[PDB]
C-alpha cells in the first residue's frame, strides 16, 4: 500500500538526443513498456483485493 | 519435529531458414508451454493419417489499415474443411492433433506498425444480449474467415430476432479481462522493423486425452495491432495478412457415418 | 539467510475457507401456500465471487474440498411463545436420485445418500470430499456445446444447446430441513457454507477477471472502465 | 541450594495475557440513523497501559503473539421476547484490503483474510500469529519521521508529517459483526482482546514511565508531580 | 520427566592520552554497550570515505553558568554541514555510522561542579501543546546549535500561530522519565575536582542495517548540570564547554541527485 | 590531485548526411590571447569550464587599451597555438 516509509523511488525518461527521420518517411512514432519480476521475489501475509466486489446473491 | 498421525483411511480425508512438413515447405519459433506435441502415450484402433492430413494448409487472407482493430480464429473449427482432415473429424467420433501456425505479412523499411499473435487455450468469447451464453453455434464457429474485434461494446436491442453474436471488445480481449495481460499466453510480436512473420507451436492442451473436433474447440488464435499502422505521410495504408496451419501428430478415433452440421 | 517463497505456493494460496452459499431454512406451521420448510441449493463455486476470482487464475484444476456449515437461527415474533433445540438434516442428492417434495416425504430416509444431523449451538459441522471429476481435471473454461445442429434435423430445438456449458446438472444438488416439528412461533434460520480446497493442482495459467461477473459465462454488462486517470509525467 | 532468576527472565516477565481492546458490538433491527451493527478496532498495544508500559522498558523488541477473545452477551429492555445462540464472526483486514461498509457486504465472504466464527457459550476464541516486522525488529520509540519537507516544495503540507511515526496504517485491523439477523429484542455484546507475547527478545534497556500517559508519543500534559514529602533526617 | 509434543506445523503455534583519527588528533573512555562500530557484514556497491568523513569536527561553544539547565544535540543531525559528511547524507538515500563523542570542559581547583553527559538511542522529545505528535520537522533538527531544557512545563497557548517546538523538563528528561534513571543509558560524569573531559564511542543502533540519515536521526546527546556550578563567593560564574565528534565506519548507498530540506 | 579520463563524444545523423570531426586529445594545450600584449589573458578567461571556448577563422586584435578583454584567440587553422592544424 501508498506509504511514505516505505516508498520505492522514482522512474523517468528523457532524450539523450532527438529522434531523427529521413524524408518520406513518418515523424510520430509509438512505444510499449513492460514490467516483470526476478528470481528474488518474494511476498508474505497473504489478504484479500479490492479489484473485485459484489452487491448482491445470485 | 511435530508429531502427525492420519487416522481416516481416506486420502482426503488427510489433513493438507525453412520448414518442410509433409508436401509443404515454407521459407525464431516459439513452442507453447515448451512441449511438442506428440501422439497418445501406452496409458479400438485410431486412425492416423500420416501425411495426408499432417501439411499446411493457407486461409484467406486479411487487410489491416488503420482502423483495423483485430481478427480472431478458433481452431479446430478453422480446417474443418481443408482436405481429408475434414473428411476425419466429420467420419469419427474422437479426435486429437497439435498445431502449428505461421503468420505472414511484409511491408517496407519506410512502415511502421506492431502486430501481437496470441495462441489462448480455451478460448471463451463474451455476447451481445442480456441473455447469458445465448450465443448460436453456427456463430461461434465462423470456419475460415473468422471474426474480428470491437472498440465498444454494441448491445443487440431486438427481441423480435436476436442476433445470438459475439461482441468481442479489443482492450477487454472478449473475455473480461486487459489486454496487457494477454502475454501470459503464449505470444509472438511482429515487428515490422525488425521481422516480417511469426510462428508458434501448439500441443494438444485439453482435460481429457481425446475429445470430439466437432463441439469443442481446443485452441483459439487472436491477432490485434499494438500500434497502428503508418506509411509516409500517406492518408490511407492497407497490408495483407496471411496465415497457414499445419495440423501435427492428428489421431481420429470412432468411425461411423458422417456428420453434417448446419451451418446457416 | 534468504527470503522464501513458502506462503506464495498453490497450496497456501488455497489454504483458507472462504463462503460460496447461504442458504434460509424456516421451521412453522405448514399452510397452504408457499413456505421455505426445506431447501434446495444447487452446488456451486460461481454465486460469489472472491474464490471464483482465485480459481480463473489457472485453466485447468484437480483438487480435494473441504466443507463447513456454520448455522444461526433467530426469532420472528415475541407473542407465541418459546422454542426447544433445533436439529438440523443436510442430504446430498446426486444427479438422478429422487428429490423431495414435501419436508416429511420418503426420501430422507437416506438409505443411500450421505446425511449429516447438526445439533444447534454444536460446533460448525465439517466433512471432506475427494476429486469427483468425470475427466482428469476440472474445465474452469469450456469453448463449446453439448449438442451440434444438424441438416437432417426436424427443427431447430433439436441441437439447441447453450453456449460454454458441459452438462445440465452438475454435483447434484443439498437439501436442508429442520427435523424438528413446529413449536407455536415461527424460527428462522441460516446455513453458511465455507469451501477449502486442498491438494490442488493447476495448469494453464490465465489473467485474472477485470469487469463485475454477469452470470456463470464470461459476459460483461456494466462497468467496463476500470481504470482510473492519471498524468503521463506526474510521479 | 542458592536462589535462582528463573522467574526474573524476559519470557517469564511476559507470560501473561493483558487486555488491550474492548469492543461494543450490538445486534438490532436496521435503521437509518447510526447503529453497531459491525465494528472496526485498529491493532495497536497502546490503548491501555500496563503492557505499554512494561513493554515501554526496552527500547527494540522481537516476539510473537497469542491472542484471546472472550465475549459477554446481555439483553438491554424486557418487553420485545427473547433471542436465540449468536454467532460472531472475527475478520483481520491488513492494509490495502477492503473494508466493510455494511455488516453484510461482500467483503465478508472471506476469501483470502483468515476469519475466525465464536459460538456464544464455547471456550473463549485463541489464535497465535507469528512475527510480522517489516525491519528486523520492532521500534517502540522512532526519532523520525516518514518525510522530508523540501525548497522546490510547491506548498508546506507536502512534506508535513507527524513526529515519531512511521506508517499511516500498521498491522490492519480487526471487523467485527453478529453474523445472526436481528430478533425483534436488541441484544448487546462486548469483545475482549488479551494478548500474550512469546518467544521474546528484547534490546536497549530504557527507564520506565513516571508521568501519566498522553497519546501515542511521549508527551506529557498533567501529574508532573510523582514523588511525595519525606524528612531529609527521617528514617 | 514431563511429556511434550507439538502438533502445528508452524514454530508460532509451539508453547512457550591521545587519540588520532584521520587528521584529527585530540590530547578513561566509554564504549556503549561493550560493541565497537563495525562495517556492515557479509551478510548497489556502498561508498566509503575513509579519511574524508571520518575525522574529528567542533561544535560550536556553549556557556555554563549559576542558571544553565542543559543541551541536547542529535545525531546524525548536528553533522549535516560538516565537510564532506553532509554532502554524501544529501547525496545518498542509505547511511550508516558509528561516532566518537568527547566533551572538554576545564576550570581551576577553586570551581565545584558536576556534568552528566548521557547518550541515549531514539531520543523522543515531548511538544509543547495539548495537540500531540505536532512537532515540525525544522524545529525537530536544530543542526549544530542544538537545544536547551527548562525548569517547568510552559504550554504554547496560541492557536493562531502554533510554535510547534519542544519543550523538555530537566527532571523529566524532556520524555516522561526520572532523571535519576538515565544512567541506564551510556553515560559519563565530569567532575571538575578529579578530571576536565569525557570520551564515549557509540556504535550504530537500529532496527535495520542501514536506515535513511536525512528522516531519522540515531543518537541523542543531553547534557545537564548535576550540582550547580560555583567559584570562590562570587555571584556570577561562567565557563566554556566544547563538543566534539568524529564519525567512525561510514558507509553511504543510494546516489542521486542532492537533497536540499528546507530549514525555515 | 591527479586523476587520468575517458572521453566520449557523440554524434548521430542520417545516411544522407555528411561531414567527419577530428578530435584531439592535447597535453599542456596553450592558447595565444588577442591583444600585442603577451600572456596577458586573465584567469576567468582561460578557465571557461563547462560551456568552454570556440575557435575563430580569423585573428581578431583587442585595440581597446581603456578596458583590455583578455581573452583567447585561438585559429583553426593554426590550431590556436601557431602550429599547422
Ligand atoms: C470445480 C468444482 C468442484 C465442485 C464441488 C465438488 C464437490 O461437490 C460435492 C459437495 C459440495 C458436497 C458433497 C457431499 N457429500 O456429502 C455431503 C453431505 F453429507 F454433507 F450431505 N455433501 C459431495 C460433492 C460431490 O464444484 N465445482
Ligand atoms: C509491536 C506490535 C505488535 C503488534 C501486533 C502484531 C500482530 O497483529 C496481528 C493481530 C493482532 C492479529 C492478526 C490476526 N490474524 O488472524 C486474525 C483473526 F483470524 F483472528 F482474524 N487476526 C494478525 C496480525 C498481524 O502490534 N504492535
Ligand atoms: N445486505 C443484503 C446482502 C446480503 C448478502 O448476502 N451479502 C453477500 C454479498 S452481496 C455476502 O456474502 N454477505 C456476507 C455474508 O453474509 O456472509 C441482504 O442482507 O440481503
Amino acid at each position: 500500500t501508498q506509504d511514505s516509509f516505505t516508498e520505492g523511488g522514482y522512474i523517468s525518461m528523457f532524450y539523450q538526443t532527438r529522434i531523427v527521420v529521413p524524408l518520406s518517411t513518418p515523424k510520430s512514432m509509438s512505444m510499449l513498456g513492460f514490467v516483470s519480476a526476478c528470481n528474488d521475489f518474494s511476498v508474505r501475509l497473504l489478504r484479500d483485493t479490492t479489484h473485485i466486489s459484489q452487491s448482491a446473491l445470485p | 519435529n511435530y508429531t502427525t498421525i492420519n487416522y481416516y483411511k481416506d486420502s482426503a480425508s488427510n489433513a493438507a531458414l525453412q520448414l518442410t512438413i509433409g508436401n509443404s515447405t515454407i521459407t525464431n519459433s516459439v513452442v507453447a508451454y515448451g512441449r511438442w506435441p506428440e501422439f497418445i502415450r501406452d496409458d479400438d484402433q485410431p486412425t492416423e493419417p500420416d501425411v495426408a492430413t499432417c501439411r499446411f494448409y493457407t486461409l484467406d487472407t486479411v487487410m489491416w489499415g488503420k482502423e483495423s482493430k483485430g481478427w480472431w480464429w478458433k481452431l479446430p473449427d478453422a480446417l474443418r474443411d481443408m482436405g481429408l482432415f475434414g473428411q476425419n473429424m466429420y467420419y469419427h467420433y474422437l479426435g486429437r492433433s497439435g498445431y502449428t501456425v505461421h503468420v505472414q505479412c511484409n511491408a517496407s523499411k519506410f512502415h511502421q506498425g506492431a502486430l501481437g499473435v496470441f495462441a489462448i487455450p480455451e478460448y471463451c468469447l463474451a455476447g451481445d444480449s442480456d441473455k447469458q451464453r445465448y450465443t448460436s453455434y453456427a456463430n461461434a464457429n465462423p470456419g475460415e474467415k473468422g471474426g474480428k474485434f470491437y472498440s465498444q461494446f454494441n448491445r443487440d436491442t431486438a427481441v423480435t430476432s436476436p442476433k445470438r453474436e459475439f461482441c468481442p471488445v479489443d482492450y477487454l480481449l472478449g473475455c473480461g479481462v486487459l489486454l496487457g495481460n494477454a502475454f501470459v499466453y503464449p505470444h509472438q510480436i511482429i515487428n515490422l522493423r525488425t521481422n516480417n512473420s511469426a510462428t508458434i507451436v501448439l500441443p494438444y492442451v485439453n482435460a481429457m486425452a481425446i475429445d470430439s473436433m466437432v463441439k469443442h474447440n481446443n485452441w483459439g488464435i487472436a491477432i490485434l495491432p499494438l500500434s497502428p499502422l503508418d506509411f509516409a505521410q500517406e492518408s490511407s495504408v492497407e497490408i495483407p495478412i496471411t496465415v497457414t496451419i499445419a495440423p501435427m501428430c492428428s489421431e481420429f478415433n470412432g468411425l461411423r457415418n458422417v456428420t453434417a452440421p448446419k451451418f446457416q | 539467510q534468504r527470503r522464501s517463497r513458502s506462503e506464495s505456493t498453490i497450496e497456501s494460496f488455497f489454504a483458507r475457507g472462504a463462503c460460496v452459499a447461504i442458504i434460509e431454512v424456516d421451521n412453522e406451521e405448514p399452510t397452504t401456500r408457499a413456505q421455505k420448510l426445506f431447501a434446495m441449493w444447487r452446488i456451486t463455486y460461481k454465486d460469489t465471487v472472491q474464490l471464483r476470482r482465485k480459481l480463473e487464475f489457472f485453466t485447468y484444476s484437480r483438487f480435494d474440498m473441504e466443507l463447513t456449515f456454520v448455522v444461526t437461527a433467530n426469532f420472528t415474533n415475541t407473542n407465541n411463545g418459546h422454542a426447544l433445540n433445533q436439529v438440523y438434516q443436510i442430504m446430498y442428492i446426486p444427479p438422478g436420485a429422487p428429490t423431495p417434495k414435501s419436508w416429511d416425504d420418503y426420501t430422507w430416509q437416506t438409505s443411500s445418500n450421505p446425511s449429516i444431523f447438526y445439533t444447534y449451538g454444536a460446533a460448525p459441522a465439517r466433512i471432506s470430499v475427494p476429486y469427483v471429476g468425470l475427466a482428469n481435471a476440472y474445465s474452469h473454461f469450456y469453448d463449446g456445446f453439448a449438442k451440434v445442429p444438424l441438416k437432417t434435423d426436424a427443427n431447430d430445438q433439436i441441437g439447441d444447446s447453450l453456449y460454454s456449458a458441459m452438462t445440465v446438472d452438475d454435483f447434484g444438488v443439498l437439501a436442508i430441513r429442520v427435523v424438528n416439528d413446529h413449536n407455536p412461533t415461527k424460527v428462522t434460520s441460516k446455513v453458511r457454507i465455507y469451501m477449502k480446497p486442498k491438494h490442488v493442482r493447476v495448469w494453464c495459467p490465465r489473467p485474472p477477471r477485470a469487469v463485475p461477473y454477469y452470470g456463470p459465462g464470461v459476459d460483461y454488462k456494466d462497468n467496463l472502465n476500470p481504470l482510473s486517470e492519471k498524468g503521463l509525467t506526474t510521479y
